[PDB]
């Protein structure tokens, strides 16, 4: 889950 | 027969992709390898393999190079006493700190799982301290600031993608190299946000 | 001088490393490199177009190459024609002109003599006689009448090369080497006459 | 002016060799076909005879390219119930086609191999029909067209086989096998 | 050079006419020279003229189909032409076997259309060639410079005739068959003329 949490806040 | 293919398939691309860093050196080494390969067919392959066999040494060095990228280097340090600027100095300090310790945590699933969560937090919090500091600059003069934010965001994605590949690969050097680039980037954030201020 | 690579070219090249893309490096890169010295803009643009095309659709260069090798008989035919075309041009200079015309004449007729072994063998004897008679007139004019020295030496070098090519053909059966070679020897005959002009 | 417009004889290989290649390519890749053609036209018009020079440097590498093509075929090995069946029967075909360079210099074994290929194709082909007749994938006749493409190249492989027995040129079989391997890979990508 | 200065439309001169002139040059030196020079001059003054000449020739192929067929059909009149006036069994045999072959070849335009009946005509022709050859060697050993030279030529043209059939069942272009059949009829006649002297 933490892998996707980064990309969401970066986009 | 191409005992010589690796010259073109490995070395040419390697030199081509290093042209923006330095052009003349890329050219002189290309020429060097080409001349060596023509006098000695198969030499470039033998060289490449001897480099690949030094994987251990090169991992150890890249670890060291990362571990050293952190410690507060006497150059990038915003002089402004304002709380927003000070919060930037330290959130970058924390990110550089956490990224530099990757080499000593990656070989343990549990600890590295914690480290990834902390890196994500450290990145996010730096993004917050960059967003909070925008108001301190004349709003018609943020081209560089915004551009440097985007570049940092690019290399953060790049590190996240690198970290995704690690769990499928197991190849730690990519992580180390990516993490070092990110440190260099947070330094450029500090450099940019110090020059306009 | 040397080709420059763009950021986009650099990115693409780094992302195209699968085996099906190796002909781009093993075949096209050495071509671009040799093209680079004479025609810098063409080499630059053609590599740029190949890199992009290969990046988006791996296997493309190999396809293009294999389709070129498929069309070999067209190139043999074309080279045959270039050769046949290559001959269309004080009494001591008249003797030199006639015997240079005579050599270029026999050589240009190779594509049509090579088919019959008896005829080609006589053709080879006729070529040998033409070279004797031409060199005799060259030795004659140098004694009767000075930056024309090296062309004689070059003629011999290409004459001797054409000889070794014949022997390679009787082993291989690939008649294309002989046509290319004969066309070079016709050019060397033209270079000699140009120096007197 | 006028002489700059009129095409010289030494430029013919651009039209006799490169253009048919780009025209064939344009069907499956417009942008690549356009840009490369534009590059070659730009290059040739500026320095006539250049395209001919390229062709010759490539024919010069015939045997290297022939060895590599075979090499690529030998490496083709390395790359839900019904979807597992689809994966399995695609793997079977690629593996058997990859064995061609070992069986080609043995007329007895090669015929056995050709038979094995014929079977492996049919097995893959009705597997495709099974997945379409049990799921109906979100993709349109794009799968159906890709099937048609596979069948086209599958018979193209067969025509290359009959030519091989008459001329002996094994490279064309390697090339055709490789294309057939690509067609089966496109089947899988469309199905994913 | 000359390849750059020559327009692409002129290529037919070198791909088609030159090889024709080159083969002629072995037989008639002046005829090829005169004709080549005329074409050279014509092409220089009007580029594309050779190509137009060739295209207009191909357009009129039917005339040529009709012509060669005629000459084959009419050969039936000349079936007893060149009978050796000698009262000996071997020579009586040589006349008869040559008579039969020339007669059978002049029947080709009738049997050609239906390939079923044409197949059972191929057998008869081959049988006639074989039986003529068997009689050719009968006379030779009872009755070399020019004597065996004709026999050699007969074999070459007879197999050339056979190789023409295989191309016919793939083209449907009876002209090639008409042409070769006629050459074999002429070759049969050259044999009979050798034993006349």
């Amino acid at each position: 889950s933490e892998l996707d949490r980064l990309l969401l806040e970066l986009n | 027969s191409m005992v010589s293919m690796p010259l073109y398939a490995v070395m040419y691309p390697v030199f081509n992709e290093l042209e923006r860093v330095n052009l003349s050196a890329a050219q002189t080494l290309r020429a060097a390898f080409i001349k060596a390969e023509k006098e000695n067919p198969g030499l470039t392959q033998d060289i490449i393999m001897k480099i690949l066999e030094k994987k251990s040494v090169e991992v150890n060095f890249t670890e060291s190079l990362l571990r050293m990228a952190a410690d507060d280097v006497e150059e990038y340090m915003i002089e402004r006493p304002e709380p927003e600027f000070q919060d930037l100095n330290e959130k970058a300090r924390a990110l550089k700190q956490i990224l530099s310790k990757i080499p000593d945590e990656i070989n343990d699933r549990v600890r590295f799982l914690q480290t990834i969560k902390d890196i994500a937090s450290a990145i996010k919090e730096l993004l917050d301290t960059v967003n909070n500091v925008f108001k301190k600059y004349q709003y018609q003069n943020r081209r560089a600031l915004e551009h440097q934010k985007k570049e940092f965001v690019k290399y953060s994605k790049s590190f996240s993608d690198t970290l995704k590949t690690y769990f499928k690969d197991g190849k730690a050097i990519n992580v180390f190299v990516s993490a070092n680039r990110l440190i260099h980037q947070t330094n450029l954030i500090l450099q940019t946000f110090k020059t306009v201020a």
